[PDB]
């Protein structure tokens, strides 16, 4: 539990490896954003630990192109008392 | 009809090889059994089938 | 044991092709006999399996599977039991043919033994097995690139004795 | 040996170029390097061999796409046999596949992953865990299996927290 | 200057009639050839014993 | 003149085949060519065709 931050920092570089592919492989795009849409859910329900990780994979995905990702982000803060981000 | 024969005549010379039997043709044909084309066939089929 | 089977053999020789009947009968205790037998009679009876073998030619096919493991059990780095073996490939490769090449990945594994560790005076049971590979034919072609390493090594080997260099040489000329 | 690593790197990345000639010579030697693996009964020889096959994988992977089921089981086997670099190349061979292919071989993905689990533990069949580490990052990677490892094989972050606390290499 | 052009078929045979001699005598193995008891027994996509 | 062996020679019994193995060749060579392709050791890179 205490190891947990130093995760989620090994998260973020191995999600930044697959931006990497993201940007050279178009046949690669719907398998990765599968995948970075099953790893973020067994990653804690944190609004802090959301957000480092999804403005990684912003790097090459605008919130319009995966919804699903950003209103699961939206109901996070909704729930943990914080409206004014979940409305923006 | 001499054509079909010998075209399949060259199929029989790969087989037969495989089974210690030489096929004989009276116009003597140089050996094919070996030539690159085959490995060509070989690949045709295993992706058709 | 050994009487026996001088009598067999003679039998199926004087016989001909109408000895293929009996096979049935014989070859299932002549397999068993030589995986029980006591070690001095097993040279003997895999000389005489040979002779059998060339006797009967194709139809001992049924039976193939049973003598290849046999062979793969009994074959060691000794010298004695090799010479033998290897005359005993000699006679099944004449006999099945076309049918070699279902068989030779078995025997591949002990013939490439041979080559590389050969202590044989003169490595007569590498120009022995060298002799044996030049009747394969064309059951070879799905394994040349195993076989013929160890050859080329064996011609261009200085330490090596002459003999078995021509042997190797020899035989890359016949299974061109 | 080397040159011949050498060249069919050269003529693997030739065959987008002519496919017609090169697409049937590297299926035949495709062939021929799965036949050494299996059936010469020696390390070297099966040793070179999937050093080959990782060279044929990487630099054709369109020849190799139709022939992943066959060569993976060739591959798995020699991993479930009771020589150090056989395994080595073995395992380096099987991350270079799960790279080429993807979600193609999802079904060998827990098969690999007992196999290679087994190996990460235990010096007795010591092979590289730094190779062992390296294709199970291809699996996960490629293939998109992910948190299910943690349920499936528990002792994963029990493994894998120990060699961040027991080896002393940066690799 | 045009070269010798030879590459017309100078002749275009064709074959008219077959003869199909098939000596099969089915069932009864010639003296030769001891059979084996499997053995390859289909002709022309046929078995004949059937 | 097209003959299926040399002189010395004698055609294979293997039960797998026909018995009119040239004949086969010669008239229906995509049949024989599709059987013996299947044959091969080449078929363990196709899994599933019998």
């Amino acid at each position: 539990s205490r190891a947990y931050g130093a995760m989620v920092s090994c998260h973020m570089l191995s999600e930044l490896e697959e931006v990497i592919q993201y940007k050279l492989v178009p046949e690669r795009r719907e398998i990765i954003r599968q995948i970075w849409w099953e790893r973020l859910q067994g990653c804690q329900r944190i609004v802090e630990d959301w957000q480092k990780i999804l403005m990684v994979r912003s790097l090459v995905v605008s919130p319009h192109e995966d919804m699903r990702t950003w209103l699961k982000y939206a109901s996070l803060c909704g729930k943990s008392g914080r409206l004014a981000l979940a409305h923006k | 009809l001499v054509a079909s024969l010998f075209r399949n005549f060259l199929l029989a010379e790969r087989i037969m090889r495989s089974y210690n039997c030489t096929p004989v043709s009276s116009p003597r044909l140089p050996p094919t059994y070996m030539h690159a084309m085959w490995q060509a066939w070989d690949l045709a089929v295993d992706i058709c089938l | 044991h050994t009487m026996v089977v001088q009598a067999i053999t003679f039998i199926f020789k004087s016989l001909g092709l109408k000895c293929v009947q009996f096979l049935p009968q014989v070859m299932p205790t002549f397999l068993n006999v030589i995986r029980v037998c006591d070690g001095a009679i097993r040279e003997f009876l895999f000389q005489q399996l040979g002779m059998l073998v060339s006797f009967v030619k194709s139809h001992i096919r049924p039976y193939m599977d049973e003598i290849v493991t046999l062979m793969r059990e009994f074959w060691v780095m000794n010298t004695s039991i090799q010479s033998t073996i290897i005359l005993l490939i000699e006679q099944i490769v004449v006999a099945l043919g076309g049918e070699f090449k279902l068989y030779l990945p078995q025997l591949i594994p002990h013939m490439l033994r041979v080559f590389m560790h050969d202590n044989s005076p003169g490595r007569i049971v590498s120009i022995k097995l060298l002799a044996a590979i030049q009747l394969f034919g064309a059951n070879l072609d799905d394994y040349l690139h195993l076989l013929l390493p160890p050859i080329v090594k064996l011609f261009d080997a200085p330490e090596a004795p002459l003999p078995s260099r021509k042997a190797a040489l020899e035989t890359v000329d016949r299974l061109t | 040996f080397e040159i011949r690593e050498l060249a069919i790197c050269t003529v693997g990345r030739l065959s987008s170029m002519n496919p017609a000639f090169v697409m049937p010579f590297l299926r035949k030697m495709l062939i021929q390097i799965l036949t050494e693996l299996e059936h010469s009964g020696i390390g070297r020889i099966k040793e070179q061999s999937a050093r080959m096959l990782g060279h044929l994988v990487s630099n054709a992977p369109r020849l190799i796409r139709p022939y992943m089921e066959p060569i993976l089981k060739a591959l798995i086997l020699k991993l479930k046999d009771p020589n150090p670099g056989v395994i080595n190349n073995v395992l380096a061979t099987i991350g270079e596949l799960a790279q080429v292919s993807g979600l193609e071989m999802r079904k060998w993905v827990d098969e690999l992953f007992i196999i290679i689990m087994d190996m990460l533990q235990d010096s007795s069949l010591l092979a590289k865990r730094q190779v062992a580490l390296w294709t199970l990052g291809q699996l996960v990677a490629s293939t998109g299996y992910v948190v299910e490892p943690y349920r499936k094989y528990p002792t994963l972050l029990e493994v894998l927290l120990n060699f961040l606390k027991t080896e002393q290499n940066q690799g | 200057k045009s070269l010798a052009q030879s590459w017309r078929m100078k002749d275009r045979m064709k074959t008219v009639s077959v003869a199909l001699v098939l000596c099969l005598n089915v069932g009864v193995d010639p003296p030769d050839v001891v059979k084996t008891t499997p053995c390859a027994r289909l002709e022309c996509w046929i078995d004949p014993l059937s | 003149q097209l003959a299926a062996c040399e002189a010395t020679e004698l055609l294979p019994m293997i039960p797998d085949l026909p018995a009119d193995l040239f004949t086969s060749c010669l008239t229906t060579p995509i049949k024989i060519a599709l059987r013996w392709f299947c044959m091969q050791k080449c078929v363990s890179l196709v899994p599933g065709v019998t």
